[PDB]
């Protein structure tokens, strides 16, 4: 099923994306969410 | 060195004994002071002087907030007027191999040997920077955001690890950094002490005229290169 | 070279790196410091040795 | 169809808890400052 | 459906270099369902120009009111013009710099004191000779990218060179030295 | 003592200038991945959960300095020989060490350029409470200004 | 709010750009007060940024003379943290209109610094609301007390992030690309409900 | 929750047997040493402060050395 | 309308001369320049070809001696 591979792909970096999406709250969370997976690449890459 | 350094007179507490003069003094003082202005660096450095003919060469060099970054160096002759130099490539780099002889002076000179004063200049700056620029241990810290940022707790080197020689570091792209250990060839630093242990003294050999100047319990380093602008070969029949 | 009327006269020489001497003229000092050796334009050739 | 029932609310979930451990780290960190101020307050006037 | 409006809007040079918001007001051409008035509730739209911004860079606000028959429109809010900026003239990813010199100057080890969008006084000298047709690389400072604001393009420095009109032969008589020879 | 404990906290929320982090939620965030998942050497961790905690138009201002660094820039571009006479100063313990008297001297010669002036040495300094006083002697040649 | 945490309430506090050059004395009243300085922000305020800034009030009121006002200069932004902050720095501030505070409350800070009501001394936040809103528009991603435990903040993504999350999680899943990363950040800069369409050429 | 918070405590208060102490005392002293009235940016120098408080002649007589040398100079 | 460039050097550029714009007819003539030459001018020539039009390319020199630099200071920027 795609709900385990969505299971498996993001998880807890999703899950932690969301988490300061609802702790910081921009004027346009998606812009920021999209940085902060930009960023969790770049942590879980490098 | 930074202007810190140029108010205390260290560059002839050192000992090289090229040094600087008042007139440059305030003249660096000053003028680092509008480069600091008008180029917004974190930190302004005069970088030393390269010996000339009918001129002489003040080189001084600025730095962003990354500490790693390619500097914007810069330099002038009257002291005054700071012009910004051009970044080196390995074309440049390879280009000025070909010429031999004594730094001269009136950056619009030509080489027979065409190839333009000022390339060998900011070639040659290049080169002093990758092989013979010093930090020392603790001196940078390495953050975790990409960026080389000045370690403000930064305890001054201990007298026991002074001389290993494994406490020292190249001021250029890789305790992150190249130790002088691994320096081609090994003995090519003029290891050195001032009167008690209050400074403690390096000069290249590799490069006749760069001296690094450390107070072994504050937070004062920083290197000046005053001397004739060209590399050795010849080193390793001196030693 | 700001002041130039009372300005003093520095030589600076270029075969032995580190040699200066000194103006006003009426009275003059010689003074060296470097590593105590003559500049070559080429690199250090080796002498060679006896035919 | 299957995101509304699968991977989003574990997600929300999952958002939920994280918070939870983030603020229960703030409140235990609290606590260690209102320990480390009442220890200075009760030690060094006296 | 009606073709979308593509309103040319000018910014300056040292906007498209930070990156400033815009308030840009709309046409009113757009029914409401109480039939009684012609404004949006949007008056204003909210944006954020990125620093670094192509010469006409199309931004679409896709099915903006909503309102018609069969139509949906749309609203073409940046055709990306630039104001004529008195130092600057932009390029693709580069600048360059025309400034005025005189030709007992420009053969010299000139002092090009460029004023950026960055109020920084950039001083670039000349060490090359001077061509009519002579332009000079400063790597590492111009408008940024698009895509990297933190990775800077280029400047390019131009000069118009003014021969002087009014030698007297004395200066002709040595000039005949002071170039020929 | 809720006084004392918001200006804690208030220190740890103060907002570095050179990372833009503050040291509660540094802290708070490291704390966090402390009790999410817990080894044994809790206290040997504490670099590398720091560390990675780490990894996750603004004016600029002008000093005082800039405008002392504007007033001096006119300095480097019939006097007697003040520099002997500053090397004669301190070696009785006196005087303005070289660089301020050089920026003395430049001052002078400035002074000396703008004004016929026969003779114009340095009388000395007064100190004064809020800002110093630089007295030079000045001998007219034609008694003008 | 309970007994094991605690409420550390922040204020803004704008300096006008009239007195932005005597800073220092009124830096000293502010922090000999008892105010702390958090985060001080050197911004130069845009007319385009003043007017989404003040939506509460000039978006009613007409008054495009404080809009210009505040374009006319710097302008200084710092956050406070006091035991009751609120009450302290309008007691401190003292209420506005300053021709009549001038002589209704001389020891005020419009007072002194202060010379009609346009061209003010000073501005600080009125509510708790009104504080987290300004705080949240002039400043970076700092957190603000309360955090929003529980059904709160779910409520907030699942109305304001979750739908435009659904309709990106549900073109991720047909077709699968390697490194989904590039592909949600791809479809969340590309297809965002608050940012239009970018186009580059 | 409260037994949230004694569980927190309680895994705070573990110790460790290649130190000797645990992580409670030593954000307690790590928090002493910030909460002296230092600058405000010790966010990059909380790690510092750590190896500082977990750390906690000879080599110098050389310099006694070259001012016994030294003082026959003025004598 | 017939014309054509002549690439005049700096040295002749400057200074009142003799140049030589020979036509593609008739076999004339020695013009001199009287005024300083600008990159944007031209001169006038009647004839047939639609008037004849001359323009002027300034060719620069490359390599420069410090004391022939000093003498051309004096010449020029004085």
């Amino acid at each position: 099923m795609d709900t385990a591979y969505l299971k498996n792909c993001f998880g807890t970096g999703l899950t932690q994306a969301l988490a300061e999406v609802a702790r910081v709250r921009p004027s346009d969370p998606i812009e920021y969410l999209a940085h902060w997976l930009y960023h969790y690449r770049s942590i879980t890459v490098a | 060195m930074d202007a810190d350094s140029l108010l205390l007179s260290l560059e002839l507490a050192s000992g090289s004994g090229q040094g600087l003069s008042p007139d440059r003094r305030a003249s660096l003082l000053t003028s680092l002071m509008l480069v600091k202005r008008d180029y917004r660096f974190a930190r302004v450095l005069f970088w030393g002087r390269i010996l000339g003919l009918v001129a002489d060469y003040y080189i001084a060099q600025g730095l962003s907030e990354d500490q790693l970054a390619p500097r914007k160096t810069l330099y002038s002759l009257n002291c005054t007027e700071w012009s910004l130099l051009p970044p080196a490539t390995e074309e440049m780099a390879m280009q000025i191999s070909v010429v031999s002889g004594r730094f001269m002076g009136d950056p619009s000179h030509e080489y027979e040997h065409q190839i333009k004063e000022e390339t060998r200049l900011v070639s040659i700056i290049d080169q002093i920077d990758k092989a013979v620029a010093i930090i020392p241990r603790g001196a940078l810290f390495k953050t975790p955001f990409g960026v080389t940022h000045v370690n403000r707790t930064f305890e001054g080197l201990p007298l026991s690890e002074v001389r290993k020689l494994s406490s020292y570091f190249h001021f250029r792209e890789a305790d992150f950094l190249d130790s002088l250990e691994y320096d081609i060839p090994r003995g090519s630093w003029s290891i050195q002490m001032e009167r008690g242990n209050a400074l403690v003294v390096l000069r290249s050999l590799l490069w006749p005229g760069l001296t690094f100047y450390h107070a072994p319990r504050t937070k004062n380093y920083g290197y000046i290169y005053v001397g004739t602008g060209e590399k050795n070969m010849d080193l390793p029949f001196m030693l | 070279n700001l002041i130039p009327q009372y300005a003093i006269a520095v030589l600076r020489s270029n075969l032995w790196p580190g040699a200066y001497a000194f103006s006003n003229g009426k009275k003059f000092e010689n003074f060296y410091i470097g590593w105590g050796h003559k500049y070559c334009v080429e690199n250090y050739t080796p002498p060679s040795p006896p035919p | 169809r299957d995101i509304e029932v699968g991977f989003l609310p574990w997600l929300m979930n999952e958002v939920e808890k994280s918070m939870e451990h983030s603020m229960v780290g703030r409140t235990v960190l609290d606590m260690l400052i209102r320990d480390v101020v009442e220890r200075r307050i009760n030690d060094y006037e006296h | 459906q009606d073709p979308p409006i593509e309103r040319d809007l000018y910014l300056s040079l040292e906007d498209l270099f930070f990156g400033c918001t815009k308030k840009i007001k709309i046409s009113r051409r757009v029914l409401n369902e109480d039939r009684y008035s012609s404004t949006i509730k949007d008056k204003i739209l909210t944006i954020d120009v990125r620093p670094g911004w192509r010469q006409g860079t199309r931004i679409t606000f896709e099915k903006e009111g909503d309102q018609g028959p069969n139509i949906i429109p749309a609203d073409i809010i940046f055709i990306v013009k630039e104001k004529l900026h008195p130092r600057f003239r932009r390029e693709h990813d580069n600048l360059f710099f025309v400034y005025p010199i005189p030709l007992g100057k420009a053969l010299t080890c000139c002092t090009v004191e460029v004023k950026t969008l960055d109020d920084r006084l950039l001083n670039i000298p000349i060490n090359d000779i001077v061509h009519p047709k002579y332009f000079k690389i400063v790597p590492g400072e111009g408008m940024p990218l698009p895509e990297n604001p933190s990775k800077k393009g280029d400047l390019f420095i131009f000069f118009d060179i003014q021969f002087p009109t009014r030698l007297t032969p004395q200066k002709k008589q040595m000039l005949r030295q002071a170039l020929l020879t | 003592l809720e006084v004392a404990i918001q200006n804690a906290k208030a220190y740890l929320l103060s907002t570095s200038s050179k990372s833009g982090l503050n040291l509660y939620d540094h802290l708070s965030k490291v704390l966090t991945k402390i009790l999410d998942e817990r080894p044994a050497d809790a206290v040997d961790i504490i670099e590398n959960i720091s560390q990675d905690v780490k990894m996750a138009h603004n004016e600029y201002e002008m000093l005082p300095a800039y405008e002392i660094a504007e007033t001096q820039k006119a300095l480097f571009l019939s006097l007697p020989n003040v520099m002997e006479s500053a090397y004669y100063f301190e070696q009785a313990g006196v005087g303005l060490g070289t660089d301020e008297t050089y920026r003395v001297f430049l001052a002078l010669k400035q002074l000396t350029d703008t004004h016929p002036i026969q003779r114009c040495r340095f009388w000395g300094k007064i100190l004064g409470l809020e800002m110093n006083y630089i007295v030079a002697e000045v001998e007219f040649r034609d008694g003008e200004d | 709010m309970p007994l094991p945490q605690i409420y550390v309430e922040k204020t803004l506090a704008l300096i006008k750009p009239d007195v932005v050059d005597k800073e220092e004395e009124i830096q000293d009243i502010i922090l000999g007060s008892g105010f702390t300085i958090i985060q001080r922000r050197k911004l130069h305020l845009s007319p385009e940024h003043c007017s989404n800034f003040y939506v509460e009030q000039y978006g009613k009121m007409f008054f495009p003379n404080l809009t210009a006002y505040m374009s006319s200069g710097p302008l200084v932004a710092m956050i406070l943290a006091r035991h009751k902050a609120i009450s302290y720095w309008k007691e401190l501030m003292g209420p506005s209109n300053s021709l009549v505070a001038k002589e209704t409350h001389p020891d005020s800070l419009r007072a002194i610094y202060g010379t009609d009501e346009l061209r003010n001394a000073l501005h600080g936040s009125n509510d708790f609301a009104a504080s987290e809103r300004e705080i949240r528009f002039m400043f970076p991603a700092v957190i603000i007390e309360p955090i929003p435990i529980g059904q709160a903040a779910k409520d907030y993504i699942n109305l304001y992030v979750a739908p435009t999350l659904l309709q990106g999680l549900t073109e991720l899943c047909k077709e699968k690309p390697p490194d989904p990363y590039l592909w949600l950040a791809d479809w969340l800069m590309k297809n965002n409900p608050n940012k239009p369409k970018l186009c580059h050429f």
